[PDB]
RNA sequence: GGAGGUCAACAUCAAGAACUGUGGGCCUUUGCCUAUAGAACUUAUAACGAACAUGGUUCUUGCCUUUUACCAGAAC
RNA sequence: GUAUGUAUUUAUUUU
């Protein structure tokens, strides 16, 4: 890992979320972890179906 | 301009999923397409989920989710 | 006459601009979230009425 | 922070009990309106949301009027509540600001979300949409702000 | 029915088509900037 | 098992209460400085 | 318009503020 | 003026030495025979193209391959390097004359054209900018920006 | 006036009672994306409505009226709309005047707010075609009387006339005994469409007669657009109609034209 | 006005051991010489991260029916 | 031992 560096990508400066979170369609709120574990289970499920 | 985001109750989230869970109708043929879209973004979410693990000592962790 | 100097810097101009508008398009079509880094009132309708 | 009671969470302040029932009646009803009542009609499902937002709105108006308006609890009760996510710091920080005193929500002020412009018709006072009802003559065609169900959110109405 | 080809597909028959939107692999930006001679 | 669609959060889990974690005895003598905050979720969201 | 006119006028809406239905 | 660059039908490309006649180097690296070579003026590049349907940029500074341009339906009989704009022009048995943009490898423009294989493409600095001749026995003269035969 | 223009319109069905979604059992498993059933083949599903509208009884004043919408609620045109006066899309029979309003736009789209296609459909299907006006309906599978044959085909006639009659204006009704169809024709393309989307899949006679109890298992009468009419008579008639109409509109073109001189 | 924000936008971050502005002289704007002011962040067992992944082309190998998928080194 | 292909019109389109 140290014999071949990278020195990353200036201008990565737009993270996914920042670019994404700005839109009308997302909302921000707070919540218990395991819960979000579960919603992501229903999610990943209904998607693949 | 740029007001910040507007945080919203946790219910609005749980109601949402607790509805769109059942989909048979016509009225979801937008959301249905919507789903396939996020299938590209999912792996991200896993990562952004799975580095938040509560760790041995914490009892219950609270995070900030950004939901569709 | 060989096509001068004060000329070739015109054909060069109208092309080069026109191309950069082509490429700017075809990148900004597609689906690299990371391609964006590499790049009007316009309506009088009828009379503008 | 966490709504859940757990051991990290600094145990209750004192006068809590005197309000505790009023709180719990909102609380049951959230568990009531998250209960997945199906409907075939989009107009409904959006209504469904309009409940959870309504309740949430009342709880915050309640804690709010207690602490600021009549000053019926003590700063450490209040601040413990707010720390526990019982009510919005933010929203109440709007109800402290001048005009907003009756405001809906935190969407209904958003400038950046809306297509153009701003500020759902949710905000406009009736006394003007009545004016377009006068000149144009359609009466006034608005009923529920798509986010909420506000009607006459602005503090005159 | 094996026939030796006599031809090739004119680029035009392609050219009229509408695009796709699939993104292949080798097109990921690389060698992103050129080099010039003195 | 696979027959068992995962049970939603609002109903089953939110009433159950946590059933305590590791932590560790520590001390009131050795660790006195650190025993206060060391186990917070995030140790200090606030210390001025 | 006038303050008195508005204050009197609002109570017309069915349910306080602001979800109270005009008409 | 020190060096050839020499296509070949064993698919190599050897670079000979103009003065002495000795052999400088071998640039190999094609599957099928190389029909064509062009050498940049302004850039230290070498665009060599063969019949496997590939325009393979080169870089001389290290003697290595860089960019595979791509998109012909079939083998490519002519390259030439637009002199002042930094654009490759290519074409071949598809009977279309493509303008490859150089750095991002987009076939920016696809020039329509003849009824047959395109034997030679010539790029010129001012108007009509691409001049091309085809085994249907004509020579088109092209105006790229408008997009069609002038 | 006193009928529709007077009292506010009413609910028909309580959203509770509203029909079951997920069409039921042609096959094994239920596909989620589309709503269908999966595998096997049985005879196609179609069935009479449990419902129908009640032309003067339920129609009334609604919200789109107070706020001025245009297209007519189709789940009203089935009398199935559960929103009562709340419904934006209008509840009632088209008068002539509303068509006074839509008729600006009825070139492209229906009275229900849907966008007419061009080419009709293999069968002359359900939504219009903007290349053409057609006011004239094929009506077929009249066996949605169930099979009781009513002692005269003029009882068919009385019955079709009796039903479709209600909706508004009418030109004519030609039954055909040779082949079972009615061919009916109206004034306004508006009205035409409206009757159509209303009267699919129905059964017949009195609040009860004969098999009325079981009326609900019938197939229901297909209502679909009509093609041309091969006889000479009607045809000459048609080119007449168009003729007189051009004859009128020339007056328009000389009005605006002549003014522009 | 002060404190904060798991807020945003816009600049800048790998190089002659390296930045910028300005005064003066010369050539004819660049450029050279001289004087002067200011330099956050990051660098010497060299670097934004006392952390650690993936992809593409090109060669060398290794499994070895062929391709995805691969074995382990290098260059870009 | 198989891929592969073909047809599967029920609900009357005006004389
Ligand atoms: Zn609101
Ligand atoms: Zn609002
Ligand atoms: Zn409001
Ligand atoms: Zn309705």
């Amino acid at each position: 890992n140290e014999l071949h560096p990278t020195l990353p990508t200036n201008h990565n400066k737009t993270k996914l979320l920042k670019s994404l979170k700005n839109t009308k369609y997302f909302q921000q709120t707070t919540i218990d972890w395991v819960e979000a574990g579960l919603q992501l289970c229903r999610q990943g499920h209904n998607m693949l179906n | 301009l740029y007001t910040p985001k507007a945080e919203m109750p946790p219910e609005h989230l749980r109601k949402i999923i607790n509805t769109h869970s059942d989909m048979a109708s016509k009225m979801y043929n937008t959301d249905k397409k919507a789903f396939l879209g996020a299938l590209k973004y999912l792996p991200h979410a896993i990562l952004k989920l799975l580095e938040n693990m509560p760790h041995p000592w914490e009892q219950a962790k609270e995070v900030k989710v950004l939901y569709h | 006459p060989l096509p001068t100097k004060a000329e070739i810097q015109e054909c060069t101009a109208r092309t080069k601009s026109y191309i950069q508008r082509l490429v700017n398009a075809k990148l900004a079509n597609s689906n690299n979230r990371a391609s964006s880094r590499y790049v009007a009132p316009a309506n009088l309708l009828l009379n503008n009425s | 922070m966490p709504r859940i009671k757990t051991r990290r969470s600094k145990p209750a302040p004192d006068g809590f009990e005197k309000i505790k029932p009023t709180l719990t009646d909102f609380e049951i009803q959230l568990r009531d309106a998250q209960k997945d009542k199906s409907s075939k009609l989009a107009a409904k499902s959006n209504e469904q949301l309009w409940e959870i937002m309504q309740l949430h709105h009342q709880r915050s108006r309640y804690i709010y009027t207690l602490y600021y308006k009549r000053k019926a609890i003590s700063k450490d009760l209040y601040d413990w509540l707010i720390k526990e996510k019982y009510a919005d710091k933010l929203l109440i920080a709007k109800w402290r600001k001048t005009g907003y005193e009756k405001l809906c929500c935190l969407r209904c002020i958003q400038k950046n979300e809306t297509n153009n412009g701003s500020t759902c018709i949710c905000r406009v006072p009736r006394a003007q949409l009545e004016e377009e009802a006068r000149k144009k003559g359609t009466q006034v065609s608005f009923h529920q702000c798509v986010h909420c169900g506000c009607r006459g959110c602005a503090s005159t109405d | 029915s094996h026939r030796p080809q006599l031809e090739a597909r004119s680029g035009a028959k392609a050219a009229a088509y509408t695009p796709t939107g699939i993104e292949h692999a080798r097109l990921l930006p690389g060698h992103t900037t050129l080099k010039y001679r003195k | 098992d696979d027959d068992e669609p995962p049970l939603s959060y609002e109903q089953h889990i939110e009433n159950i209460e946590p059933l305590d974690p590791i932590n560790l005895p520590l001390d009131s003598q050795d660790d006195e400085y650190v025993k206060d905050w060391l186990y917070d979720s995030r140790p200090l969201e606030e210390d001025s | 318009f006038t303050k008195s006119e508005l204050k009197r006028r609002r109570k017309t809406r069915k349910g306080d503020g602001p979800w109270g239905s005009w008409s | 003026n020190e060096w050839f660059i020499t296509g070949s039908n064993d698919t190599t490309m050897k670079v000979w030495d103009l003065a002495t006649g000795k052999l400088k180097t071998t640039l190999a690296g094609h599957v099928m025979t190389v029909r064509d070579v062009a050498v940049s003026d302004r850039h230290p590049y070498l665009f060599s193209v063969s019949e496997d349907k590939t325009v393979k940029c080169w870089d001389l500074e290290k003697n290595q391959i860089i960019r595979d341009y791509y998109g012909h339906l079939s083998g490519v009989r002519t390259v030439s390097i637009h002199p002042t704009l930094d654009l490759i022009a290519t074409a071949g048995r598809d009977s279309v004359i493509k303008l490859w943009d150089m750095r991002t490898r987009i076939p920016v423009i696809t020039l329509v054209g003849h009824k047959g294989p395109i034997n030679q493409v010539q790029c010129t600095p001012v108007d009509p900018q691409v001049v091309s001749s085809s085994t249907d026995a004509t020579v088109r003269l092209w105006d790229v920006v408008a997009g069609k035969t002038m | 006036m006193t009928s529709w223009r007077d009292k506010s319109a009413k609910v028909q069905v309580k959203e509770s009672e509203l029909p079951s979604s997920i069409p039921a059992q042609t096959g094994l498993t239920f596909n989620i994306w589309y709503n269908k059933w999966s595998q096997g083949f049985a005879g196609n599903t179609r069935f009479v409505s449990p419902f129908a509208l009640q032309p003067q009884l339920h129609s009334g004043k609604t919200r789109g009226d107070n706020d001025g919408q245009l297209f007519f609620c189709l789940f009203f045109a089935k009398g199935m709309c559960c929103l009562g006066p709340k419904c934006e899309y209008l509840h009632h029979i088209p008068d002539e005047e509303d068509i006074g309003k839509l008729a600006l736009r009825t070139e492209v789209l229906d009275c229900f707010g849907r966008e007419k296609f061009a080419d009709y459909r293999e069968d002359m299907g359900g939504i219009g075609s903007f290349r053409k006006k057609n006011k004239t309906l094929y009506v077929g599978g009249i066996d949605g009387a169930l099979n009781s044959k009513h002692l005269k085909p003029a009882q068919i006639e009385s019955r079709i006339r009796f039903v479709f009659s209600r909706l508004g204006d009418i030109d004519r009704i030609r039954y055909v005994e040779s082949k079972n169809c009615g061919f009916v024709k109206f004034k306004y393309q508006a009205n035409a469409e409206f009757a159509k989307e209303a009267m699919s899949n129905q059964t017949l006679l009195l609040p009860s007669d004969k098999e009325w109890d079981d009326r609900r298992e019938g197939t229901g009468l297909l209502v679909k657009w009509a093609n041309e009419d091969p006889d000479p008579a009607a045809q000459k008639r048609l080119q007449e109609e168009l003729k007189l109409e051009s004859l009128n509109m020339m007056v328009h073109l000389i009005n605006n034209n002549t003014n522009s001189a």
